[PDB]
């Protein structure tokens, strides 16, 4: 359905400082976006910034006391909406994808954030895939562990054989696209 | 005198701390095994040029040279600089002083500061004026030279003062030697540790090999050939219509227009008023002179891409330079149709191709030969000699595929915009190329997860292995799994996952299907195939014996089974060796997975060079909206987003169309997957060369990293033996021929025998049939039947 | 819904470029009637470079899009091509191909775009156990079976086939000597 987003709560003119939240940090003209957490990289006393492989800004240095605080940006992804038809109900259930729950029946999975849902805990087999193991499905929306499949132990001793004693012929359809339409511009 | 500065010299380019990275930059420095001038101090200080900034050594042992003096004429008419430093107090000024004649320490101002054994190493550089200085002290235990060691330095003093410097001069102390270098633009290729502190570098317009290791980004490179840059002829002068040469690259101008090549003349149809002759794209072949009349055609300098022969960085260190489509006669110089050949030697030997040079050349000291294709022999045919197999080698080959990728999506408001207004006000102006983007990405990753499906979902009833392995003698324990693990797999798996190994928009979504599910449905597939057979694929299991199992298989390979029931033993050693050879290889050799290392490294390439693209400037004045938007007015502001929109725009879908051309490659490779999987896994294939080299027997998969792996057992005959032969046998007149397989001879004797492994048997009326007269067929042989 | 999948595509593409010629890819309108009416043709001619630019790319898109497409379409045809021949035209034994089960006929019938095969597929539903051996011993030389398994039924020892039950009496015509008892794990002592 759309994108989410953490937003922001003040921005930070280098006034005071504060830490472990999304803020706005304005150091002498430049501005970004993340959380100014304090880090104990190595500080040559040269050096003002901490860049990875792909140079953007990870690392800073405050211009008033010697410390650094390395920068970690406001958490995001995709909203994400699970539906039955409208003819059988209404429901709906709110994934939010990579992104903890502490940042929103409350349900956390490694694939994200799973609100709407419940959590049984038998097997069945898969109906909406959810992602990372787990797949959707008396209104109640619920949330599982799939079910790859029925469980069997083939009798297998040394003198054992199988031979079956009557057939089923069966008929299976097969589907191939051959063509789109023909068409010029 | 004069001596060779072997690396020292190199300081800290940007304040800007990495950690555990190679980083390329450029910018002015001493180039590496380069002379620099040595002094001397018993029994010395002119006045040394400053052209581009000086790298200055002094090993003291009684701190003799202290000071600088710093201008362009020293006579005090120009702003000079003047240090002085008596070991505890550092002096700089900027003042205008009269010096003296040869100045030494003897034992308008509007800037101050004050505050063998050793090595005292500086950079006194300039950029724009703006004087810097380098330093590093450290002690050593040398009396003659300079030691051969590298040592970074870090900036110590910045100054503004905007001073253009020709002149310097030391300062002794009257009652340890110095060096002098200059800097060239080269460019480096550092290499920083965890604590922020460089440890090495490399000079990239030294050597060959240098070149090489510049272009690909590291210090160890692997056997192969990697292009460095491209040839390039030069011309030497410019003909002005002046005179007029031929046969050279020279520089021509007539009446205003340009150009480059070679002015030899030629005999052109001139037709009295026409000049010129023209190629395709508005280039000249001809061209004639207004001096007078000629008329002379043009061919353009000489050009190629060279490349570089380099062997294993663990063996050697010697290259090999060869130029493409360039005669040796305007570069142990070796000429080949691929090109020069400059740094091996020719070789009149042939033998198996190591690096392939290109029309038949293969190099391998360092050496240039013709390829060997292969082995010689010449089949002893005739009109009646046979060869039939005697013992046969049960074989195991591994083979790789790869069935998928990681699910990736790029929201373009994200990409393009940073958390802004006006870039999305823009990017909403140019219509409906997101949501198409995300479309195609959206796509990608659903088929993706299809592919994985297709591949490995195909028994839906996951089976258990018995706990008694009664196999027949066989054994299945380094492939079946172990339930020690806390993440459930088996011993070869664990091999295969120990090999192989942001903040922008750019998400990674996970797989639907977990890697201990994958690996149920791999050891439901197996166990399925140990304890059931084929049957397992058509409807329902069954229950097979296993030596019953494998001796239908040998019936679908010609050989009767009787063979595997009495040599079970010898079979069942053999493959217990050669998985056992499985694993040694998987655990000493890393080549083996290079197909799914290279779908790894591609897709991280791909996404890296996305993200650098995120740098470009795409011709804007910035290329970051931050600081774009803090400085413009919004008139002016709106043509550089849109600049800079049209970049990423242009960067994201060539990204998503290589992802598509890629995507459609795996789709293939997934689709060649599951067709394997049902032809060899679950069954008996027939199409030779498909499930393995020989006769096939067997298949057994493993998962691995976004991909597959097989095991392809497979009979393969190994002894022979020769035989005559004949295509008939007459007896009273009429024709015998044989059911199934050769009829055969030892030499005294005739017998009958399976075609494909050496069991003779006696002619009877049960194993020939009578068909036809004698006169018909060429080549009866008469013998009691 | 493959099918329907491939013409909803199709059709949603060729309705993305109608609504790109609704766009305006930056300039002040969308119409070149309503651009050359009013304008100059000195930012005129800078406008239509916009809309030129902004189109051109577009159908660029679309084409590469196609070209992707119909590549997918063309491996399908073949694939298509090969089954019709393989399956249609002849009884396969590459498993799994023709339909899941011994693939023993197909039938084509024509579709929007398309064809339809209708797999007829053997396939055997109802199982026994039986006791095994892997040869037969009778006089010291062992017997092993040309075509299919050795069963028994608890008293008497039995021949069939592999595929479905149907079994007959030891004799010599479906049974060959091949040498020595001893080398064979599993034998056992009926009359041949």
């Amino acid at each position: 359905t759309s994108n989410f987003r953490v937003q922001p709560t003040e921005s930070i003119v280098r006034t005071n400082l504060v830490k472990n939240k999304c803020v706005n940090f304005n150091f002498n003209g430049l501005t970004g976006t993340g959380v100014l957490t304090e880090s104990n990289k190595k500080f040559l006393p040269f050096q003002q910034f901490g860049r990875d492989i792909a140079d953007t800004t990870d690392a800073v240095r405050d211009p008033q006391t010697l410390e650094i605080l390395d920068i970690t940006p406001c958490s995001f992804g995709g909203v994400s909406v699970i539906t039955p038809g409208t003819n059988t109900s209404n429901q709906v259930a709110v994934l939010y994808q990579g992104v903890n729950c502490t940042e929103v029946n409350v349900f956390q999975t490694r694939a994200g954030c799973l609100i709407g849902a419940e959590h049984v805990n038998n097997s069945y087999e898969c109906d909406i895939p959810i992602g990372a193991g787990i797949c959707a499905s008396s209104q109640s929306i619920i949330a599982y562990t799939m079910s790859l499949g029925a469980e069997n132990s083939v009798a297998y001793s040394n003198n054992s054989i199988a031979i079956p004693t009557n057939f089923t012929i069966s008929v299976t359809t097969e589907i191939l696209p051959v063509s789109m339409t023909k068409t010029s511009v | 005198a004069y001596t060779n500065s072997f690396t020292r010299g190199v300081y800290y380019p940007d304040k800007v701390f990495r950690s555990s990275v190679l980083h390329s930059t450029q910018d002015l420095f001493l180039p590496f095994f380069s002379n620099v001038t040595w002094f001397h101090a018993i029994h010395d200080n002119p006045v040394l040029p400053f052209n581009d900034g000086v790298y200055f050594a002094s090993t003291e042992k009684s701190n003799i040279i202290r000071g600088w003096i710093f201008g362009t004429t020293l006579d005090s008419k120009t702003q000079s600089l003047l240090i002085v430093n008596n070991a505890t107090n550092v002096v700089i000024k900027v003042c205008e002083f009269q010096f003296c004649n040869d100045p030494f320490l003897g034992v308008n101002c509007t800037f101050e500061y004050v505050s063998f054994k050793n090595l005292r190493e500086f950079v006194f550089k300039n950029i724009d004026g703006y004087f810097k200085i380098y330093s590093k002290h450290t002690p050593i235990n040398l009396v003659r030279d300079l030691p051969q060691g590298f040592s970074a330095l870090e900036p110590l003093v910045d100054l503004p003062i905007g001073i253009n410097i020709t002149r310097f001069q030391t300062l002794l102390a009257l009652h340890a030697a110095y060096y002098v270098g200059y800097l060239q633009p080269r460019t480096f290729l550092l290499k920083y540790n965890e604590n922020g502190t460089i440890t090495d570098a490399v000079d990239c317009a030294l050597d060959p090999l240098s070149e090489t290791k510049c272009t690909l980004k590291s210090f160890t490179v692997e056997k192969g050939i990697y292009q460095t840059s491209n040839f390039r002829v030069q011309p030497t002068e410019s003909i002005v219509r002046t005179n007029l040469v031929k046969n050279k690259c020279v520089n021509f101008n007539f009446n205003g227009l340009t150009g480059t090549g070679v002015l030899t003349e030629s005999n052109k149809k001139f037709l009295p008023f026409q000049q010129f002759g023209r190629d395709i794209a508005d280039t000249t072949d001809a061209v004639r002179d207004p001096q007078t009349l000629e008329i002379l055609d043009i061919t353009p300098c000489s050009f190629g891409g060279v490349s570089v022969i380099t062997p294993g960085t663990n063996t050697s260190n010697q290259v090999a330079v060869l130029y493409q489509g360039v005669n040796c006669t305007e570069v142990n110089v070796f000429q080949t149709r691929a090109g020069c050949l400059i740094g091996a030697e020719h070789v009149n030997n042939s033998y198996e191709c190591d690096i392939p040079i290109g029309a038949g050349i293969c190099a391998s000291s360092i050496i240039a030969y013709t390829m060997s294709l292969g082995a010689e022999n010449s089949v002893a045919y005739s009109n009646n000699s046979i060869a039939i197999p005697t013992n046969f080698t049960i074989s195991v080959t591994t083979e790789i595929l790869p069935v998928s990728m990681t699910k990736t999506s790029v929201d373009c408001t994200m990409y393009i915009c940073g958390d802004s207004t006006e870039c999305s006000n823009l990017l909403l102006q140019y219509g409906s190329f997101c949501t198409q983007l995300n479309r195609a990405l959206t796509g990608i990753a659903v088929e993706q997860d299809k592919n994985t499906q297709e591949v490995f979902a195909q028994v839906k009833q996951i089976y258990k292995t018995p706990p008694i392995k009664d196999f027949g003698g066989f054994n299945f324990s380094q492939i079946l799994p172990d339930p020690s693990k806390p993440s459930k797999r088996s011993f070869i798996e664990d091999l295969l996952f120990n090999k192989v190994t942001k903040f922008n928009g750019l998400t990674v979504l996970p797989p639907l299907l977990t890697d201990e599910m994958i690996a149920q449905y791999t050891s439901a597939l197996l166990a399925g195939t140990i304890t059931s057979g084929w049957t397992f694929g058509a409807g329902a299991a069954l229950q097979i014996p296993f030596a019953m199992q494998m001796a239908y298989r040998f019936n679908g390979i010609g050989v009767t089974q009787n063979v595997l029931y009495e040599n079970q033993k010898l079979i069942a050693n053999q493959f217990n060796s050669a998985i056992g050879k499985i694993q040694d290889s998987l655990s000493s050799t890393a080549s083996a997975l290079g197909k799914l290392q290279d779908v790894v490294n591609q897709n991280a390439q791909a996404l890296n060079t996305l993200v650098k693209q995120l740098s470009s400037n795409f011709g804007a004045i910035s290329s970051v909206l931050n600081d774009i938007l803090s400085r413009l007015d919004p008139p002016e502001a709106e043509v550089q987003i849109d600049r800079l929109i049209t970049g990423r725009l242009q960067s994201l879908q060539t990204y998503v169309t290589q992802q598509l051309i890629r995507a459609a490659e795996i789709r293939a490779s997934a689709n060649l997957a599951a067709t394997k999987m049902s032809e060899c896994v679950l069954g008996q294939s027939k199409r030779v060369d498909f499930c393995g080299k020989g006769y096939h027997l067997m298949s057994f998969p493993q998962s691995a990293p976004h991909g597959v792996v097989f095991l392809h057992v497979t009979y393969v005959p190994a002894q022979e033996k020769n035989f005559t032969t004949a295509p008939a046998i007459c007896h009273d007149g009429k024709a015998h021929f044989p059911r199934e397989g050769v009829f055969v001879s030892n030499g005294t004797h005739w017998f009958v025998t399976q075609r494909n492994f050496y069991e003779p048997q006696i002619i009877t009326t049960d194993n020939t049939f009578v068909s036809g007269n004698c006169d018909v067929v060429i080549g009866i042989v008469n013998n009691t039947v």
